[PDB]
DNA sequence: CCTTGGCGGTTAAAACGCGGGGGACAGCGCGTACGTGCGTTTAAGCGGTGCTAGAGCTGTCTACGACCAATTGAGCGGCCTCGGCACCGGGATTCTGAT
DNA sequence: ATCAGAATCCCGGTGCCGAGGCCGCTCAATTGGTCGTAGACAGCTCTAGCACCGCTTAAACGCACGTACGCGCTGTCCCCCGCGTTTTAACCGCCAAGG
């Protein structure tokens, strides 16, 4: 519960600085949170759907891995 | 004469029972024989990498259903893991 | 004292922030929102790190890439203040609605 | 036919030929083509489904794949599928941004 | 007499949202899509429906990326295009780099 | 050569669209982004063709090159 | 479950002979080569099922890297595949 | 020369990669030349890239490649970084993008 | 008597043109949201510690699947019909602006 | 508002043409029969995921406060819409051609 509201707004400047953002509306962190939560939402739906089939009631980093290449964001770095 | 494929004869029967009185054109039906052939891919393709990431080469019916609960989104994909299921059952229940 | 009308601050750690390596979110929090997500379709589901460093590396990646976009969007504004539709035009262009 | 036999309407065997000629895996199970064929059923008796409302809706008789692009267009989790498609005669949302409309 | 500006776009904006005929018609195109072909190896003959699907493809393709371009200028405070628009929605969407 | 654009051809592309009001050195910038694309699609289109060892581009190659650029398409056989 | 590692050990002294490397740089080395091979790999088994060629020799290949990486990449890597094939074929 | 490799005079092992090619369920049959074809176009490509990471690298007075020196040397490249458009590196971030329109003036 | 080729009628989407009007752009002035600091509070992080599901890993037997001759009728190539739309004039209506 | 009048919609009409019925084939689905090991399953073992806490500290939160980009407004000036006027891409026709 609430761990949404963990994410802080430093955080999220510390983001916009890396992302190069320089000037911060008020009206933008829950929009943030919102986005970031969707798109987690649809990513672990995928990497839990991968381990139901594997019948391990572990999620591994290369079942993440596999689902993530299926989005197409495909990230490299920890194998698969 | 080189025999060659379509999906026309089938979907037409589909699109039979589900509307009785409606026609089709016939450039829509090579659109739907398209349809199937792509959906049909990606499903086959999740089904490769449903071998691969499990190490075996055998496939059975739960393979497909967990690719199709991968590739579709969540309602219309349990309501065809649902019309598939009890497919299977009406099928292996007999011969 | 120095108290510097503005300019250096935000723009000095912009250049510390592209002189770095690590990450920025940092992990608890984030992994308790990342078990409350997962504790939503099956329960009692179990985690070694590497998925989560990589959930949380691809997070940020992804927040980045949205922030760029949006911060042309401002560019093009004639602004510096973003705003949230900049954001929802960002995603309309991206096709992930 | 195992179709008949399943009570379905998709030919299973052609089906199961084409996994073998897909080198789709080394070998192939029983009835994996009879749940994918159904899955097919369905799918497309949804999408043309929506096409036959859509027909209702011009109130044509002939499916023009006009009718095609506007159901995809229309229903959510389809369209969110088939993002990355376009068919040739297509067109697109009747749509127009109200802040454009004059005063 | 004279019409007020706006109006005869807009109502051909509702008729051109009908037809899905094919707007670039046929013989130019096909002269630009055999003049780029030229310089790969020496004229390459053509199936007629192969050409039929390029420029299906292409008006479609294009019709969508005006889409998004007309969704910035309204995000930027504006009503007409500007070719710095169709810049900022091809660097969102990553074709030059 | 690129020429054979017309400015009214652009403008349907708005019309279809559903763009209202059109500057200047659009046109231009519209036939330039128009070239790559059909640079980048023929290219791989005769690449196929290269491969298929004949000498006319078939429109099922066509339609590979188009879901080889994740660009698919219905309607043509594909 | 191997890895690439002395491989790239060997490119590298081949390149840059003073160079050292970390250990999860060589794993998104590895990664990256992974991903190119089935991407590769991959096209050429459309290239198979879209040419009904019951196999693939190197001709798909050099099709297949022309399909996916651009221009002088692609021509430098036509070259140096031909000329593997040379001095394989000559010995 | 008994082995393959060394009749090629590469660095990669080729029946290696025929048996992940039959291990693949890819083709039915695999031919000998197409294995070698693919293998050396492997080894450039590692060659060419590894190039671009010695000088990126080599940037930093640090004998060892880092994966920013990676992912700067990918989005220093054209041909590259249009081949890795969807691709993210792990602990890459981006270049630095400082607009004009931030500097004081 | 046969190719087949520049020449030429038919015409409709294609390039000028003006004028202006409404929309793009610089300034103006405020102002109220928001950077910045500073002190105050907090939770995260790190290092041990128990610590146990449970994955990771290994024999085994089977049944379902790989594969092979008949057979056969469904699926497929060709033919043939009619009413479904494509457009056309009627006429009616609804935008749109000048009033 | 409010009328005149362009613009569009919408209703028989006919025509024509391809969608769909239809019909006689033949080749892959079937049917049945025969090896076989992949995997469903039983079970062993040790790792690692989890939970918990104590200590450290740097990181967040609230507020004080100016302030300065965001914005509403303004004037302005200009340059696309559009309607008009040629005007040229493009296409069926075909008489000399020679030949």
């Amino acid at each position: 519960r609430d761990n949404i509201q963990g994410i802080t707004k430093p955080a999220i400047r510390r983001l916009a600085r890396r992302g190069g953002v320089k000037r911060i509306s008020g009206l933008i962190y829950e929009e943030t949170r919102g986005v970031l939560k969707v798109f987690l939402e649809n990513v672990i739906r995928d990497a839990v759907t991968y381990t139901e089939h594997a019948k391990r009631k572990t999620v591994t980093a290369m079942d993440v891995v596999y689902a993530l290449k299926r989005q197409g964001r495909t990230l490299y770095g920890f194998g698969g | 004469r080189s025999r060659k494929e379509s999906y026309s004869i089938y979907v037409y029967k589909v699109l039979k029972q589900v509307h009785p009185d409606t026609g089709i054109s016939s450039k829509a039906m090579g659109i739907m024989n398209s349809f199937v052939n792509d959906i049909f891919e990606r499903i086959a393709g999740e089904a490769s990498r449903l071998a691969h990431y499990n190490k075996r080469s055998t496939i059975t019916s739960r393979e497909i259903q967990t690719a199709v609960r991968l590739l579709l989104p969540g309602e219309l994909a349990k309501h065809a893991v649902s019309e598939g299921t009890k497919a299977v059952t009406k099928y292996t229940s007999a011969k | 004292p120095h108290r510097y009308r503005p300019g250096t601050v935000a723009l000095r750690e912009i250049r510390r922030y592209q002189k770095s390596t690590e990450l920025l979110i940092r992990k608890l929090p984030f992994q308790r929102l990342v078990r409350e997500i997962a504790q939503d379709f099956k329960t009692d589901l179990r985690f070694q790190s590497a998925a989560i460093g990589a959930l949380q590396e691809a997070s940020e990646a992804y927040l980045v890439g949205l922030f760029e976009d949006t911060n042309l969007c401002a560019i093009h504004a004639k602004r510096v203040t973003i705003m949230p539709k900049d954001i929802q035009l960002a995603r309309r262009i991206r096709g992930e609605r | 036919t195992r179709s008949s036999r399943a009570g379905l309407q998709f030919p299973v065997g052609r089906v199961h030929r084409l996994l073998r000629k897909g080198n789709y895996s080394e070998r192939v199970g029983a009835g994996a083509p009879v749940y994918l064929a159904a899955v097919l059923e369905y799918l497309t008796a949804e999408i043309l489904e929506l096409a036959g409302n859509a027909a209702r809706d011009n109130k044509k008789t002939r499916i023009i794949p006009r009718h095609l692009q506007l159901a995809i267009r229309n229903d959510e989790e389809l369209n969110k599928l088939l993002g990355r498609v376009t068919i040739a005669q297509g067109g697109v949302l009747p749509n127009i941004q109200a802040v454009l409309l004059p005063k």
